[PDB]
């Protein structure tokens, strides 16, 4: 899935 | 399970997870430090904060990886299994990151900036719970996601500046909610926009640091308006 | 743990559990498989080594970095508590393995491409168990890396041929632990030149696809014979 | 610390 940018660590 | 261990020295082995990327040992240790009552720092905040952002994380993309096995499997029972097994302990972890806020953080906030910040997590969970959700459940769960979320911003338009990186942060994430979870794709747009405006015109305030990190999230907002517009 | 799965869904979900990248879950459905009883086939056994060898990486590393704090604080109490913590769940994880081969996959492996791959895994876990051992302990656990690494060298030149990739990964790995376990940098660097050689010379017996894998691992040995030299 | 090649994952 193209997931958008949210918050703090990038982890998944 | 902490319960005999320092609150200092839960603190400190936090940091040396992070160090160690112990993501699990952090959040344990962080979830420790909570539930010896007392309020929480601001280092304290983001250290709970990026231990269970890193452990919902790894559940999340393999939950999304086994997800679209799955559905191309339905275009034996071992996919679906194993998907729900992975799904069950993503909402173990959201249920217990909620029952922290619940049980006491969100109550004893009183500031701005650790009210907002916990409200921002208890919508950021619950829109987690969303992603896996189904039929009335996902309602419910996406109510409460929006209700966090809306009483966070509420209050961070009230009490602190436009460029305040929790402030945006919060706006950050919202759009997201509308944009994926909501459905709300121009609400999403929308906000990303205004935040990042808002924020341009008060970065003439701003020290050479604080102008890094506001710039910083602004960029997050920037990087999503170029994909949905 | 696994005994009311069956062995074709734990070895399917452990497949799956790769491709989420969930380690210790894959590790769990492996040694649910070998519980079965039944030897594994060339695929299954590349599982579980894929599956142990990621879970135990990652306290390896979290174990380097623990001890590189605890030594420079060393130039409270709770760098060595975590470092203790991770060696022993390390050491635990070791035992498993140790465990799986000794009860009963090396007795019931009666091919090379079997016992070696076996016997070189049970070098490989007494070498992490060296990492982290010392004194009259570590002599007697390096005794049982070098006297596993040694049965499987001796069947795999007498079984395989230079270029296969289960010999060669063997003497990368036996190589590696003269270097660093045993202190013998000299015979480190022998075995991985002589192996490399050999190979060398058998490579013209191999298809297009053999020889990439084949050519791989001895970049491997030009790799640490280049540190090494 | 400097960890030199063995075969299979680089998973540390
Ligand atoms: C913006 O969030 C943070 C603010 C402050 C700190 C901090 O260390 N000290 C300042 C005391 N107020 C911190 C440390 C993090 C970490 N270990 N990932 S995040 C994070
Ligand atoms: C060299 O090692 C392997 C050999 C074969 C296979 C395999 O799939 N099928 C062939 C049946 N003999 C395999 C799959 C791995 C994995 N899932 N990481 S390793 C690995
Ligand atoms: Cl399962
Ligand atoms: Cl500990
Ligand atoms: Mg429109
Ligand atoms: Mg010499």
């Amino acid at each position: 899935k193209l997931m958008f940018k949210t918050e703090g660590p990038d982890s998944d | 399970a902490m319960g005999s261990m320092e609150r200092a020295s839960l603190i400190q082995k936090a940091k040396l997870a992070e160090q160690a990327e112990r993501y699990e040992d952090m959040a344990a240790f962080m979830k420790g430090a909570v539930e010896k009552g007392e309020e929480l720092s601001c280092e304290e905040r983001n250290l709970l904060s990026v231990a269970y952002k890193n452990v919902v994380g790894g559940q999340r993309a393999a939950w999304r990886v086994l997800s679209s096995i799955e559905q191309k499997s339905n275009e034996g029972p071992e996919v679906r299994e194993y998907r729900e097994k992975v799904e069950t302990e993503l909402q173990g972890v959201c249920d217990t990151v909620l029952g922290l806020l619940d049980s006491h953080l969100i109550k004893e906030a009183g500031d701005a900036e650790s009210r907002v910040f916990y409200l921002k997590m208890k919508g950021d969970y619950y829109r987690y719970l969303a992603e896996v959700a189904t039929g009335d459940d996902k309602k419910r769960i996406i109510d409460s996601a929006r209700s966090a979320y809306q009483e966070a911003m509420d209050i961070s338009k009230k009490e602190m500046p436009p460029t305040n990186p929790i402030r945006l942060g919060l706006a950050l994430n919202f759009s997201v909610f509308h944009y994926e979870i909501a459905n709300s794709p121009e609400e999403a747009i929308s906000l990303a926009k205004t935040t990042f405006d808002e924020a341009m015109a008060d970065l003439h305030t701003l020290s050479e640091d604080s102008y890094k990190d506001s710039t910083l999230i602004m960029q997050l907002l920037r990087d999503n308006l170029t994909l949905w517009t």
